[PDB]
């Protein structure tokens, strides 16, 4: 249930839009106090929208 | 050389026994008898093949990553790491007359009669080592041992 007047604010919407969802890759590996000769060539891969 | 500049060095190991050492003060004359016969040996290792070993400097850094028997070198007390983290050097191009001759032998056999004659320099000479008969292998303090001299 809403209000009458209320519906009007969606005015708002005119001023700020987006576009699309973005895939995401990123790739920063291992943090520091762990990077030795051994390790360094493996990475961590996470993701995000 | 502290005196001589307007901490801390007394403790040394071995054995894993804790010694310090009795001093007050230093007279200011044996003192540059000492230091005048460290410089003239320090000057006279470096030769033209020197300048051609510090472009190692760049190689030992990234080697002590790899083997801590080049971690065993640098300690975190001398210049040269923190040496390799500032200065890149790079070699000097091309030498002279370097057909006939060798630069890198030269630096070292000239480091060989300076900087590693040294420690004959300034204290005396180790002339005695020892080697007792009926085999001891520790001498212990407030013993005598038997004693063979050392080249």
């Amino acid at each position: 249930v809403v209000d009458g007047p209320a519906m009007l604010t969606l005015q708002v919407l005119a001023h700020n839009m987006a576009e699309r969802t973005t895939a995401l890759l990123c790739s920063a590996a291992p943090d520091a106090g762990a990077n030795t000769a051994s390790t360094t060539n493996m990475r961590i891969f996470d993701g995000a929208l | 050389i502290r005196d001589l500049n307007p901490p801390d060095l007394n403790v040394l190991y071995y054995n894993g026994s804790r010694l310090s050492l009795l001093a007050d003060v230093q007279q200011l004359g044996p003192v540059n008898a000492e230091l005048r016969s460290l410089v003239l040996n320090m000057v006279y290792s470096i030769t033209e093949g020197t300048t051609i070993i510090l472009t190692l400097i760049p190689r030992l850094f990234a080697l002590s990553a790899q083997d801590g028997y080049v971690n065993a070198l640098l300690q975190m007390q001398s210049v040269t790491r923190e040496a390799a983290q500032l200065i890149h050097p790079e070699a000097p191009a091309l030498m002279q007359d370097g057909e006939r001759r060798l630069p890198l032998y030269e630096a070292l056999v000239a480091w060989l009669t300076h900087a590693g004659q040294l420690g004959d320099t300034l204290a005396l000479a180790p002339v005695v080592r020892v080697c007792t008969f009926d085999g001891a292998a520790v001498v212990r303090s407030g013993d005598m041992a038997p004693v063979i001299r050392y080249p």
